């Protein structure tokens, strides 16, 4: 359950990301594939080669939903609803995988946002992420 | 620990630039802010009430150095972690009673701090070596828990 | 999330345990300490020897807590708030330990209610234990 | 894996009394039933709409027996599971694409099914040894993921 301060941080942090989010969303996906190969199991149909256009374009689609999750900070459960069925109904992605991607956005963000990624902010974005991951995982049963 | 020489060299090379006095501080420091409940292990450290109290707490800074030492020293022994950390695991188990799950957190919070110092230098491939290393360390530490 | 069939099989499964809830709370805790020793880090101030009195006693506090959870199956959060603020902030048990206590609960039931442990009841009890679990880990920071 | 004799003998005997047709069918059955997402891999098996159609499907049974059979092979190479399940691992990652987190569920489900079979005999200490076999198996099938 996010705090008024947590929000403010998530917002000003994602606010620096800016246009460079697809970038980050892709670098994250990639950081996840090399570090946690299990996760490629859900992407049998992708070209996971370093630099692939499929991945890159996907990284924009993830990065966006996040932007959207941000945009609807006080209504994530409903805002991201289509995404819950997909990852929960259709794809049935096991949650440990959400802990992992979240761990990579953090790293990623951390690698592009030096002055932004302060302990306080690192705490909030981690909180925001657990939340997104919580909603996209809920309709499991 | 299944670490190709490429991963081997990639790991150390980087570790060589790491300011231990610093990285040691930031890591336990974040661990303690991003995951507040762990503070229930350090009440002897004085003020921990806010993120500044913590990051600056001298006792947090002193203790993290210690953490890293042990790390530096596992990297000098990648092929015998279980043994390298055998005494430390016992202690964490018998004396301090720490759920080994917390080791994974520290490790991952570590990996995050490296990425914050080095930037584009903490390429994906380098991160992968490190992920393998912190996982190895965490298991070694959980090994003698009985 | 519990659907009525679940609630219905839980109630029924549970109600059977009946006056043995107590004994199963212990068999289960005992089983967890043994099969998964890391969980023992949470009970240093206990004597965890075979058939010992702290577990016997602590066994009925748990099963009773389940019983109450059953009775309010339709509103577990209100019903557990207390237990929640204790496992989440005073003890701050990492959630993963919950999956273990839950597995062991199912094994003790399974070994004792043979006719009653159907693939539907197994399933329901699992969806149930999963919810008790989630409610006791809702404010983990 | 790190198995004690008093332990390595416990698993064994119990196992010899296992009715493979019955036990193996019920496990694979409770998986499709207790964790519905698994059904997505077994689509060629046929009707798996209801629990009662899961536990009675001849394909589920035949396949469960085959899983148990390999579980059976592993209690013989307990000191070298890596090599035994190497081939099935590839199979499970390269062809079948199953997230290795799923392996744990089947193993746990296996521990529920046995204890449902045996009651008293599947004591707390017998359960712990199988807890080890089952994890060892899961690790062994995850080993060759890449
Ligand atoms: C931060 C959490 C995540 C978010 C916000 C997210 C977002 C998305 C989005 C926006 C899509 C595309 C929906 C569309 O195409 O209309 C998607 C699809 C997909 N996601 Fe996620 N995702 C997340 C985590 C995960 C993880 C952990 C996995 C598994 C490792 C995963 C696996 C997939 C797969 C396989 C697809 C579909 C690929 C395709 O068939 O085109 N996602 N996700
Ligand atoms: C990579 C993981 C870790 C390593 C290498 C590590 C290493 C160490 C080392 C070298 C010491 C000093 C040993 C001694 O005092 O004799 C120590 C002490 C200690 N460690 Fe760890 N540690 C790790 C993770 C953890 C975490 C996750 C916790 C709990 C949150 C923890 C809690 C403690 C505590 C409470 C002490 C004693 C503090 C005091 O009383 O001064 N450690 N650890
Ligand atoms: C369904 C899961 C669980 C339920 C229903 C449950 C219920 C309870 C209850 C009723 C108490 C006694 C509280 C009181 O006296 O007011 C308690 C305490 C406690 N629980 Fe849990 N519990 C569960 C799981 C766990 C888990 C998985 C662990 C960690 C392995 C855990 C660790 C503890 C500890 C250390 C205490 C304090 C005991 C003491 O110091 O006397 N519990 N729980
Ligand atoms: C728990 C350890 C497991 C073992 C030891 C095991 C074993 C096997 C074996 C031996 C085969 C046949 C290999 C052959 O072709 O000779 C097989 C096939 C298969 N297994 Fe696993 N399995 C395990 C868990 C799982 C998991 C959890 C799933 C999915 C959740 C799964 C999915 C499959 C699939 C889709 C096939 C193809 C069957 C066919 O030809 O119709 N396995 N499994």
């Amino acid at each position: 359950m996010l705090s008024p301060a947590d929000k403010t941080n998530v917002k000003a942090a994602w606010g620096k990301v800016g246009a460079h989010a697809g970038e980050y969303g892709a670098e994250a996906l990639e950081r996840m594939f090399l570090s946690f190969p299990t996760t490629k199991t859900y992407f049998p149909h992708f070209d996971l080669s370093h630099g692939s256009a499929q991945v890159k374009g996907h990284g924009k689609k993830v990065a966006d939903a996040l932007t959207n999750a941000v945009a609807h900070v006080d209504d994530m459960p409903n805002a991201l609803s289509a995404l819950s069925d997909l990852h929960a109904h259709k794809l049935a992605v096991d949650p440990v995988n959400f802990k992992l991607l979240s761990h990579c956005l953090l790293v990623t963000l951390a690698a592009h946002l030096p002055a932004e990624f302060t302990p306080a902010v690192h705490a909030s974005l981690d909180k925001f992420l657990a939340s997104v991951s919580t909603v996209l995982t809920s309709k499991y049963r | 620990v299944h670490l190709t020489p490429e991963e081997k060299s990639a790991v150390t090379a980087l570790w060589g630039k790491v300011n231990v006095d610093e990285v040691g501080g930031e890591a336990l420091g974040r661990l303690l802010v991003v995951y507040p409940w762990t503070q229930r292990f350090f009440e002897s450290f004085g003020d921990l009430s806010t993120p500044d109290a913590v990051m600056g707490n001298p006792k947090v800074k002193a203790h993290g150095k210690k953490v890293l030492g042990a790390f530096s020293d596992g990297l000098a022994h990648l092929d015998n972690l279980k043994g390298t950390f055998a005494t430390l695991s016992e202690l964490h188990c018998d004396k301090l009673h720490v759920d080994p799950e917390n080791f994974r957190l520290l490790g991952n919070v570590l990996v995050c701090v490296l990425a914050h110092h080095f930037g584009k230098e903490f390429t994906p491939p380098v991160q992968a070596a490190y992920q393998k290393v912190v996982a190895g360390v965490a298991n070694a530490l959980a090994h003698k828990y009985h």
